[PDB]
């Protein structure tokens, strides 16, 4: 329910590392109409946690 | 005409990140959790890749030239740190073809028209 758009960085097994809309690297979810270097618009929620302590 | 980056550029990108120890995951580490943040690192980041001394001693010594960071953003050196390897990415990616990434950095950075937060 809330998009972000960003760029397709590394594909890493069921999970990638993307741009966001606001130049975050993040993990999301791994999507169909992903290669390295394509745009992708996904879900906030897509986006996966490193967990940070 | 198509808005796609290459991925033998994106990589290309990774391999210069890999002479710094720096990988695609480092970066996710090291993203700021909020608007202000991310703004400002990148911004470091920007201003890092717009001056050719800067970058050149980037590049040499594998690090930010904290100091020269430090006069310019007038920021923390604790800010410099924390961040120091998703603002070498940053920098990287406005000298480096990836240009749309560039794109979508510059037209975030420059969304500081209106900048207080309280």
């Amino acid at each position: 329910s809330m998009n972000r758009l960003g760029i397709i960085y590394e594909i890493q097994g069921m999970k990638a590392v993307v741009l966001t809309s606001e130049g975050e690297f993040l993990i999301i979810r791994r999507r169909k109409d992903m290669k390295v270097g394509q745009q992708v618009s996904f879900e906030n929620e897509d986006i996966y946690n490193v967990r940070g302590k | 005409m198509e808005d796609i980056e290459a991925r033998e550029d994106i990589e290309e990108l990774k391999k210069k990140l890999q002479e710094f120890g720096i990988t695609f995951l480092d970066l996710v580490l090291n993203v700021p959790k909020h608007r202000d943040s991310r703004q400002l690192c990148i911004r470091l980041a920007k201003m890092l890749a717009e001056d050719e001394q800067m970058y050149n001693a980037l590049m040499k010594n594998k690090n930010i030239p904290r100091n020269e960071l430090k006069k310019k953003a007038k920021v923390h050196g604790r800010t410099i740190g924390n961040n120091r390897k998703y603002i070498i990415a940053l920098c990287l990616i406005f000298r480096s073809n990836l240009n749309l990434s560039k794109r979508y950095l510059e037209y975030y950075t420059m969304l500081e028209h209106h900048h207080h937060h309280h």
